């Protein structure tokens, strides 16, 4: 009830740092972003013991609800990090993008990247031949402040790119296609 | 006065050089390009351009028939091919002259005259240069090997009458090992390729490669310019050259310059070209070869002679005499040139890389620096062409000023998107043997006997690198806290007086404590006190810092939240992982899991039909090299290699249909 009430009012971030079973597995479904730790965190309702007892299927803990499954195939986890220390370091960086509440404007931070510079690298990215793919990320990185881009679900639904970046100090969200 | 319109039959910086000179002269310049070079710099700089053909050069820059069509289509009067492609192609010059188009370069007589080694040696004998005699006969006896050497000279080489690759070769100096070398080769060589006839000739020790340039005149005149020292090379291609050698005094320069002219005036070489000499440790100069074409080492002599070689070649081709006399040619200072390639210097000294350029900034704000480049940001470098990026030329009043300015230009020279060879150039020019001049044509092979490893840091340099990396780390941490104030939710900046860091380099972990005093960070690195002062503009590709009075330029190439930073320091990229004290103390509890690097296994990223495979087993593969193309959904998905090597097996062929995850090619 609180997680639903807070939706659209305050950001809700849930980082999974270990196994999660039963009803607990639904709270990340109500928050805004879910992150995991590779080979350490799990998300499932029932364990492999129930799957084997109910149906004639063979599965292990990692296959059923491991971080790799949820960041690559089911689309449940927004990103997995290698270990606990790196996971929290990236979480601090992610935090700095978001406002404290929905009543606040997108945060604006000190920026040294001139807002009026040109990016000549863009003129030749897009081929004239219609059947030749190009990497959309090259455009995104060249436009955003200081070439910093935070990519969400890098391994899931690769044909569309979404993520956070700053332009002239202000946090923006970026959505685009990946022709590759 | 001069030509109204000149066509250039080349691409890249050499085409740019001609376009700039023509514009200075008021001459319209026509460019040619392939379909992939349509957006290259020389195409945009030229006044008119004609597309000739597709990406491979054999159909675009060596297609003389398509070029002839472009020459007449634009009503060009003269053609300047630069170097490389059709500069020595006689059939091109013949069919070009047949149409009364002025060719800028050698005529076909000079090209054929030096066509082979026999005519070149005969010219050196007639022009009277050197070409040291050998033995015009077969050595048969045990005493002939030494008796003949006694009549001609001292350093004597024994080699097979025909063959190579060590086919009984030995180097001898005195008579005892000359006799021994012959009899060994004459009795064992018969067991290799069935031939035991030995010849003797004369050799030199630690050679230096020295060029002298000559400017020919159609009226019979010819002048010689200052020499070039071209000893730093890999895979028989030069990378660094110096103009005002060091191995010559005033008399030697005149003596050798006159001989280079004697060659040019005896074949009537009314063009610009180069004569190559080898000099031994005793300052004995021997003829090596005569070249007919503007060399790639012509932008370093110009900085001390004050000439413009392209301007002069165009007037000579029009029919004007040389504008100078020999008494006016002198050394006005010193100039050194470095060639920058898109190559990995670690992989057997220069393995080509493939890629696109995302950041590019030439050091043109520094004194005494001239950058001659054919690329612009958003340029691609590919397997079809020699991976040249630029030629960096630095000049000064003395040898130390030109070298110091070169060192500065290399650290302020931004190339990102490809792998480059700046680390190699930055270390060679500062090598104690290079500064003193003890350089031979095999210099790099003795300095780096196990390959290129990168710049090696000493104690003080490690302390400066640690202090810079630690201060830059904190500078980002402080910038992260400066928000516009939100009147609803006050933000309180943490009062962090000291930053306690654990800074891991290669295999060592250092203890660093930093504090901020405004623009300067006071950093203690394992007990050593350093003060790093800067403006700390964190967006610029070039960050200028002063560490205890020492001026450094560094580049931060990448940053991660986990503390990983990639910092280029003195040309070499160092990997440093900066954790806070707390993160480093707890990180020891993490399991050191290691995964497999399966970069040799190239699988299809997308289902569809295979339309091209660029390889067969044994083919060389560069990083980023296209291997396979799979087409579906009206799109061609190019699959590239992530590993340098050769192909071991090609599993899917063109015409085959593959799914997602199927194996296409397997590398060694
Ligand atoms: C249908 C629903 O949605 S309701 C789901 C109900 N959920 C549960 O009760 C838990 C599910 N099953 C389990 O207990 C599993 O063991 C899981 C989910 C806890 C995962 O197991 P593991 O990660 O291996 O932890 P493990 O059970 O080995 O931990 C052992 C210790 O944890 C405690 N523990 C383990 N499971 C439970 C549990 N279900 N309830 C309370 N304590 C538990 C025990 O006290 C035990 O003590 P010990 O330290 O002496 O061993």
């Amino acid at each position: 009830l609180r997680n639903v009430t807070a939706s659209g009012v305050i950001p809700q971030i849930s980082l999974i740092m270990g196994p999660c079973a039963g009803g607990a597995v639904y709270s990340p479904a109500l928050t805004d972003f879910t992150f995991m730790v590779k080979d350490t965190s799990y998300l499932f309702i029932t364990g492999p013991d129930v799957v084997k007892s109910v149906t004639n299927e063979d599965v292990t803990q990692e296959e059923l609800g491991g971080a790799k499954t949820h960041t690559t195939m089911s689309g449940v986890a927004h990103r997995a990090f290698e270990n606990d220390v790196d996971a929290l370091c990236n979480l601090r960086d992610f935090f700095n993008y978001l406002p404290l509440s929905s009543q606040d404007p997108a945060p604006v931070r000190e920026c040294h990247d001139p807002s009026d510079r040109l990016v000549p690298e863009l003129d030749t990215i897009v081929p004239l031949e219609s059947t030749k793919a190009y990497n959309m990320v090259d455009i995104i990185h060249s436009v955003v402040d200081e070439r910093e881009f935070f990519e969400i679900m890098p391994n899931y639904a690769k044909n569309i790119i979404v993520g956070f970046a700053r332009m002239n100090g202000r946090t923006v969200g970026i959505v685009g296609n990946q022709p590759k | 006065k001069t030509f109204d319109k000149i066509l250039v039959a080349n691409r890249g910086e050499i085409a740019c050089r001609v376009i700039r000179t023509c514009k200075k002269m008021g001459i319209k310049t026509v460019a040619i390009h392939s379909d992939v070079d349509a957006s290259s710099v020389h195409v945009k700089m030229a006044d008119e351009a004609v597309c000739v053909g597709p990406a491979p050069t054999s159909k675009s820059y060596l297609n003389m028939d398509a070029i002839m069509e472009a020459i007449k289509k634009t009503r060009a009067q003269a053609v300047h091919p630069g170097y490389g492609f059709l500069s020595e192609n006689k059939e091109f010059a013949r069919c070009l002259a047949a149409e009364d188009v002025v060719f800028i370069g050698p005529d076909t007589h000079a090209i054929q005259a030096m066509g082979d080694k026999i005519e070149s040696k005969l010219l050196a004998k007639k022009a009277e240069v050197n070409t040291i005699p050998g033995f015009d006969g077969v050595v048969k006896d045990a005493e002939e090997a030494v008796r003949i050497a006694r009549e001609i000279g001292y350093p004597v080489m024994i080699k097979a009458s025909a063959g190579g690759g060590g086919k009984g070769m030995r180097i001898a100096w005195d008579d005892e090992e000359t006799r021994d070398g012959f009899r060994l080769s004459s009795q064992e060589a018969a067991s290799s390729f069935g031939d035991d006839r030995l010849l003797i000739e004369k050799f030199i020790d630690n050679p230096r490669h020295i060029e002298i340039q000559v400017l020919g005149d159609k009226h019979g005149n010819a002048l010689w310019l200052n020499e070039r020292e071209c000893s730093i090379q890999r895979r028989n291609q030069k990378v660094v050259e110096e103009a005002p050698s060091i191995f010559l005094d005033a008399e030697t320069r005149r003596a050798m310059g006159e001989q280079a002219v004697a060659l040019a005036r005896a074949v009537k070489y009314s063009s610009a070209g180069t004569v190559e000499f080898l000099v031994d440790s005793k300052k004995n100069f021997y003829f090596l070869e005569m070249n007919t074409r503007l060399q790639v080492e012509h932008p370093v002599t110009e900085c001390i002679t004050g000439l413009d070689l392209v301007q002069e070649m165009i007037r000579v081709a029009k029919g004007y005499p040389l504008r100078h006399k020999q008494a006016d040619i002198r050394i006005n200072g010193w100039a050194v040139e470095c060639r920058v390639y898109a190559e990995d210097p670690y992989k057997s000294f220069g393995l080509p890389s493939i890629g696109r350029l995302s950041q590019y900034q030439e050091p043109l704000h520094l004194p005494g620096v001239r950058v001659d480049s054919g690329i612009q940001p958003g340029s691609d470098i590919s397997i079809y062409y020699d991976p040249m990026i630029s030629k960096l030329i630095t000049y000064g009043s003395d040898r130390t000023e030109a070298l110091k300015r070169m060192a500065d230009a290399l650290d302020n020279y931004v190339i990102r998107g490809v792998t480059h060879n700046i680390a190699l150039l930055r270390e060679v020019i500062i090598n104690s043997r290079f500064v003193k001049g003890d350089i031979s044509t095999k210099f790099l092979s003795d300095v780096y006997p196990d390959g290129f490893k990168g710049h090696m840091l000493t104690k003080s340099e490690k302390n400066q690198l640690l202090a810079i990396a630690s201060s830059l780390f904190v500078a980002f941490q402080l910038r992260a806290q400066h928000f516009q104030e939100n009147s609803r939710m006050p933000v309180i900046k943490p009062d962090i007086a000291n930053w306690e860091l654990s800074v891991k380099l290669h295999d060592k972990v250092h203890t660093v404590v930093a504090s901020n005093n405004g623009s300067v960070f006071s950093v203690e690195v394992d007990g050593s006190k350093l003060n790093v002062t800067s403006t700390w503009n964190l967006a610029s590709p070039l960050l200028s810092v002063s560490v205890d009075g020492t001026q450094r330029t560094v580049q931060c190439l990448s940053r991660e939240a986990g503390g990983n930073m990639s910092i280029q320091f003195l040309g070499t990229v160092y990997k440093v992982n900066i954790l806070t004290r707390l993160a480093a103390e707890l990180n020891k509890f993490m399991l050191e899991k290691v995964t497999e690097d399966t970069s040799s296994v190239l699988r299809s990223p997308m289902p569809g039909v295979v339309v091209a495979v660029s390889v067969k087993p044994g083919d060389a593969v560069a990083e980023g090299q296209e291997i396979c193309v799979i087409e579906a959904m009206k799109m061609q998905n190019s699959m590239t290699a992530g590993k340098t090597g050769t192909v071991k097996s090609v599993h899917c062929q063109a015409g085959d249909t593959v799914g997602e995850g199927d194996l296409l090619v397997e590398l060694e």
